[PDB]
């Protein structure tokens, strides 16, 4: 029976496939290559486990399709669900009911946990915000509909937790704020995001963007990753290089076996071959659509046949961007 | 029943095997991308795989939206599927990457027995559990309760009580978004309970909405592009326009001579398919006034006199730039 | 006695003025000349009155004081009251309180009528809309403050209508939108009517606009009539032309008549010596004047020194524009 | 009552003909344009048309706004007179096209037998409806509602109840409104239902609000100058000059000696009139202070050394423009 | 004890310090030189306290630290508590709840006091205003959420409060509005406070800029003062001019005196030789450093050494530029 | 319990003279500004001055908000510190003002006779009392409710019952406010009621935000630059910044060789200070996994290896500009 989870793009991704020593196997829970990007996330995976130091930032740099999301699913699910992952993308913080600040402080108290023994209750520190807000305040935590939280809330809020901790009644759970596509954010979000991983409450921030030296949002200064460079200042870099031959091969083995396709080894080498020439993800794309051809076709295994029809049917951005400036008048 | 401009689009018209006739279901050539349109049908049916994107692309009048509808027809009723343009993300109630997560919900459906909901009904039943003049508004519903809807899905499934229906949402004039909706796509499509997701262009090079002077292929950004397969339709021969011509005329319930389909023929590929198609119910009327049953060469030439496509029309401001506003 | 509805500028268009073969008449219904484009309204409004095809869209093109908007008065007189003519301003979907789309989405919805049997009573899709939006939300229709209405109120409406159509109980009155001055439009609202037209509960939309090969407001590409191309596509055009010297006489003799002002046939001569050149809008604006200015004299029949005593109190355009240019540097 | 900019002037000041006299009412020469306004008053007067309009340019200072309020006093308090601003459209409740629509509704009166209102306060009445405590917000009143109102409005004025007192909006600043506003006159303007207007403007070739360098003539597109007859009013002679000067002087309750008023009117001739005019309460408390009753020549004088004119302090920002700021 | 009020920037300003003639002193009520601007505000001052004339502009113009603000502040301490005198920043009218000219209006409304016998009341017209828009309005008062009050109250106010004064029930009581640095408004603000002026119930407005010739924000068109030429002519220039050495250091004494800080008269020549050379108010606040740090050492009188100490350890902007300018690789 | 970025800041470390020790408080170097940061200490202390502003000024990474905690340090938890960014004023309910006003509001303490409440406190709950059930949005307090909560208090001083505890406003990031915010702090910095404010900008010569393209020193108006005092940091040496990330090391429970500590500080000189401070954490976890309660020098090599600083990471952007994005 179908479940509401699907095969998405990242559902083979069950870890970060490391050993104790934190050193990347080659192959193991679905993730493939990128030996540095994994060690740098499980090192980064034992500080969060760790959950002594507050605040500290992460960029995770690379070209587009080298596996940067991939990498922070990996560490979300080895983190596992007890400890919070907050992930949103950079466009999500533009609200039209509440201030871009607002939505980053609303984000990053979502990514820190209150477990509170009685019976036992795990509730983050928004949630305790928007409890206390106003006296039906627990609705506003589904539909949104929060406004702009109060300041003095906060830090009332802060020092009651503080005085939980101490008594014992409360243990902090510190978690992730997964921030992709952070190029997004404008250079307000960014100023905001100086100062508030210098609080002792802050989460261990990640973030992923694709961008080389460009403008920041909302200014006319180029920047490395469109971030400016006093945020850079305070992160820590990983880099996720391209993947070769054998790397791309075994991540369209791994994707053949989540979606429960099977080829032939010249179908392999074909798609291989377009992964190379055009990109991952085109040949990702093309492995249900070579499926669906070779069962519109009763046959049981992928042949280069089905591959090579599924690209003559579906065009990656290269031939499409060439074909349409074959025909640039016509198009508007 | 009234008839829109799709109302002739039955299906994709292929054969068992999948190849596409050359007339069948109201389609008209463009054999290459109605089958894999009937690739991206099997892909739908079968379920299995979610997030996953198609952009169908080419110049106007290619039959873009009707090739999406055509899936729309295939699916059949059951299948949920999700019709917007881009521009309906510029909500004044709710940012717009709210408006893209409410159409992504509402592309996936739930037959819980026989009551056909959505995800997005769910989520906006539980997010309002209210009048006396308190006016009800679209508010930014957040991840947690989607969370708790998905787990109290996944509930009912398991317990036999619903069944899930992954549709399709068809997002037209994709060009009309803006860098920050293009950037939440990337999210949206890498879930596992997203949807499939059928985006059409006919945008040239040309810049990126949000952006300062971003160009970019399709007016869609590199990075989305590369998570979608694209499908291209390509521009109809004279032939081909003529069959169209005639599907349109027995669609409306209008007897047309053959001398007359052969000049809306020369005209349509003189112009347009869309101006020579909107001549047949003009025609039609001229042709009933002046007590005929049928459209003769006359009443065509006669409202092809009346009525300006947009290329004569455009000589005629140019010729006289002065005397219109500028 | 003065009623709330007096002599405004169309006050004396009363229909198209055709024969049952649509053929313009020279003077009919007070409408003067233009013979192509209202011989071409002519055919439009006999197809709103089948009411068969949805979504028929025309543009009505032309030079400013050619009866693009006498004309659109014209359709609507002949249409009557019963079917729908709903009339906004390009520059009226610009709204507070809702969305470009949600204004145009109304703008539609309003220019379909219901005929529904209990007695009938007559009430627009717009209004069942708003009525089943919210308890009592029939405040809302004369209010406003409607808010954006969820798509699923619509989509529940249309299948209900469908039924009782079906049934018998309701019948369907399509109706006509004219966007007056549609190149105030952007071009988010220019890309909802391309997919809102192809709609099968869509209206006739009639449009006007006076614009040349001028900028498409919201971007920076120059377009026929500030529309873009795709919609002009989907469009038929009717081209106004400039009158002529005798059509100019007849357009004056019609509004001395409707403003029940007497003049002389010299005056009517030199008038439109003057008119022929400003422009007709600047001639008929010295009817009433000139008439006002014979009545203080105790005349009875405007002269033709009525007309040039109220030429010279009153400038056009052109004349005034000459007098600013001689004190440059006085106007700021 | 305390004395304002305008509180000399009490009308028109002509005579059975229509011709301006040279003084009378408050106002001083402008004779064209004061005849010209006479005929306005009698189209009012009639209340056979409507929608009519009519722009007063010229420089700044040559009773532009005199002259409509001018007006006002010939109508009198019957006849409603709705002043505004161009700038009053950008309201951050409601729509600018509403705000345009809710000052043409309050132009046009009703005596209902007794009772004036106008068709806005019929409208916000009937708009209106219980837990009615909330912040009293304006809405955007729907076309339908004011159809409602003039079908009622017409009722009781057929019944013999009610009275149609068609009055005036006066749009000082029109160049204030932007391109959108401007358009949406054209409607308004043309409607058999609309009042007079009255338009005042002081630019000369400015930028359009609201567009891209679209220059104009006054700061108003050709569209919305074609649909209005134009009164141009002039520059005051000193003679003239020195004639307003004395007026205001007793409108003040102020003495001023012959050669007081000789310089004034001197330095009326260079700076502007409103400066000139402006020194008159300044010289009468300084001469109050000195122990007199009566302004002296060296009461201008010195109220000229502590006061500036426009351009007299230009040139301090221009000489000693590093010193200033940016 | 410590009170609310303590020492501020103007709390030596005890008024303009002029005989009755409107004859300034030379050192009185706080105030040093600025002869020509100080006559002209006392003249200013009887206008205010005649009450006859409605709408008076007065703009202070001057170069920074000319004694602008000071003026308006003993032009208000000289009025005393009974006339109204609201002040504000131009930017304070950019308001989320109100329009900028609604802001105005109120501003406008704030300045004119009502006194009504019965024991006696007193308020503004925007109490009135807020009090009888709304069945609870008077909490508006305090926290502000008026909204756009309707014109139909205000002109009925206008007419009942006429009604008031002729029966003599009430007193107007018109007073000033200060708008401190009016070039931060916008040419609707400016536009709109043309017509505001011409009215018979507004107060007299006083305004103050330090802009030479620059651009009007709203527009690109440069103009003296920020401010357009059509507002410039309607009101009365004050400049300030730039204090001499003798001037500056009586500023300094007086200062010195409001602070109760002592100096030998060394301490005075240095700290006026350094106000001359850098700026008034950096010189006014080494007073303070200084007198702190003769406080760290056990003295009781600052000397020269303090003087040098705190201009060693605090920069003006001068010497910031220039140091930021040797390290400009540095700053970002 | 947490380890934040300041949290080994103590105070100024100043001795009793008000000279800064070298090393002392968790703060090292810096000496000029610390003193001058001292003789801030001692004006908030003295309770005499209101709104007087200063500015810290300096390249990144060389204490400013470090210097502004420290000073928070020694006044200590009774007066109160409000800790504010300049990207916070632009708020969805509220104007700019009003954010700034609240904050200035909340800087000024008062102890009442034993409760602690600021003047903000008093201002929203004498601001307003179905409303607790009604979303509580933020308001524009007007004026005249603070000048009567001003009364109140003085009245309460005047009874013994109160005592005033004026404060601070700490605005880091001041540069992101725009023109708007900087002429309000004009009239909030002049009033006799303000705090003692202090500014931190890392800008350069830069364009104020709000305004077009004029270029100022911190990215502040020249304006408001003559109403502040400055205070220069400096650029720390290799001893400076050995110092510091051994205080680091100390803080964070971190171990670490004297190697390892001589190649921390080559590290810094090489990229930065920040940088070598947030290579401790990892270098230490990194022993951890080998084995050992000490960081040596390969874990250093190791982590600097895996994690990338700003420099050498553009170089790579820079030297892949055609494949990364744009
Ligand atoms: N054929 C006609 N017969 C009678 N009156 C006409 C005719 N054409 C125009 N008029 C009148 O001339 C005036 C022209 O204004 P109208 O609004 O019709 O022009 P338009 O073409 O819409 O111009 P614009 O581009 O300025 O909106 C109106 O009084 C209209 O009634
Ligand atoms: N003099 C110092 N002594 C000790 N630690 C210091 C010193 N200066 C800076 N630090 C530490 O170095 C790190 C960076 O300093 P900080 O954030 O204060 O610098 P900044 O760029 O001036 O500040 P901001 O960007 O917040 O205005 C912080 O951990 C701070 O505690
Ligand atoms: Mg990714
Ligand atoms: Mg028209
Ligand atoms: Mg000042
Ligand atoms: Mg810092």
């Amino acid at each position: 029976v179908t479940r509401i989870e699907r095969i998405g793009a990242h559902s083979h991704i069950r870890g970060l496939g490391l050993d104790d020593a934190l050193e990347p196997r080659q192959a193991s829970q679905g993730m493939v290559g990128q030996l540095a990007a994994r060690r740098a996330a499980g090192v980064v995976l034992e500080m969060i486990r760790e959950g002594k130091i507050a605040g500290r930032a992460v960029l995770i740099a690379g070209q587009p399709g080298t596996g940067k999301t991939a990498i922070a699913m990996g560490m979300a699910q080895a983190l596992g669900p007890d400890t919070p992952f907050t992930a949103i993308a950079g466009s999500e913080i533009f609200s039209l009911e509440m201030s871009k600040t607002e939505a980053l402080t609303q984000a990053f108290r979502r990514s820190i946990g209150v477990r509170i023994k009685e019976v036992v209750h795990t509730v983050s520190l928004h949630e305790i915000d928007v409890i206390n807000s106003r006296t039906q305040g627990f609705l506003a935590l589904f539909s949104g509909d929060t406004g702009e939280i109060k300041s003095e809330v906060r830090e009332q809020i802060n020092a009651k937790v503080a005085e939980w901790r101490e008594e014992g009644k409360a243990e902090i759970i510190p978690g992730v704020l997964f921030i992709d596509e952070v190029h997004m954010l404008d250079i307000e979000s960014f100023s905001f995001l100086n100062r508030a991983l210098e609080s002792d409450m802050a989460p261990v921030l990640i973030m992923a963007t694709n961008r080389g030296i460009t403008r920041i949002r909302g200014t006319s200064y180029q920047s490395p990753h469109g971030i400016p460079i006093d945020l850079l200042d305070r992160l820590l870099i990983v880099s996720t290089t391209p993947y070769s031959e054998k790397d791309t091969k075994q991540i369209l083995r791994i994707r053949c076996e989540e979606e429960d396709v099977e080829m032939s080894e010249d179908a392999y080498t074909v798609l291989t071959r377009i992964g190379l020439e055009t990109s991952l993800r085109y040949a990702i794309q093309l492995i249900t659509a070579a499926s669906l051809v070779c069962r519109k076709r009763k046959g049981t295994e992928v042949q280069v046949d089905d591959i090579k029809r599924v690209y003559s049917l579906f065009l990656d951005e290269s031939r499409s961007t060439q074909y349409m400036k074959e025909y640039q008048d016509a198009f508007l | 029943q009234r008839i829109a401009s799709h109302s002739h689009v039955k299906g994709l018209g292929l054969d068992e095997s999948g190849l596409a006739k050359q007339a069948a279901s109201g389609l008209v050539g463009q054999e290459n991308a109605r089958e894999a349109c009937g690739v991206i049908v099997e892909l739908i049916k079968s379920k299995k795989m979610a997030g996953r994107a198609v952009l169908l692309a080419g110049p106007p009048g290619t039959g873009k939206t009707a090739l999406a509808l055509a899936i729309a027809q295939e699916l059949g009723s059951k299948v949920p599927f999700c019709p917007m343009v881009g521009s309906e993300v510029y909500s004044t109630e709710i940012k717009k990457t709210e408006v893209l997560m409410e159409n992504f919900r509402r592309a996936i459906g739930l037959r819980i027995k026989i009551q056909d909901v959505t995800l997005h009904d769910l989520d906006v039943a539980n997010a309002r559990p209210m009048g006396q003049l308190m006016k009800p508004k679209k508010t930014e519903i957040t991840d947690k309760l989607r969370g708790e809807i998905n787990k109290v899905v996944n509930k009912y499934i398991d317990q036999g009580i619903a069944e899930l229906v992954p549709g399709v949402l068809f997002v037209d004039e994709v060009h009309m978004l803006d860098i920050e909706c293009f950037t939440y796509l990337h999210r949206a499509l890498e879930s596992s309970i997203a949807p499939i997701v059928i985006f059409a262009s006919n945008r040239g090079n040309c810049v990126i909405r949000g952006t300062e002077d971003i160009t970019s292929p399709h007016g869609i950004p590199l990075d989305l592009l590369d998570r979608v397969m694209i499908i291209r339709t390509m521009l109809y021969t004279p032939q081909e326009m003529k069959q169209i011509i005639k599907i349109r005329a027995q669609t409306e319930g209008i007897n047309i001579s053959e001398e007359a389909l052969n000049h809306l023929g020369e005209i349509g590929t003189k112009t347009t398919l869309r101006y020579s198609v909107q001549l047949l119910t003009p025609a039609n009327l001229l042709a009933k006034i002046n007590g005929k049953d049928s459209i003769e060469k006359e009443h065509v030439e006669e409202i092809s006199e009346l009525f300006y496509d947009a290329k004569s029309s455009a000589k005629i401001l140019a010729d006289q730039q002065d005397k219109y506003m500028k």
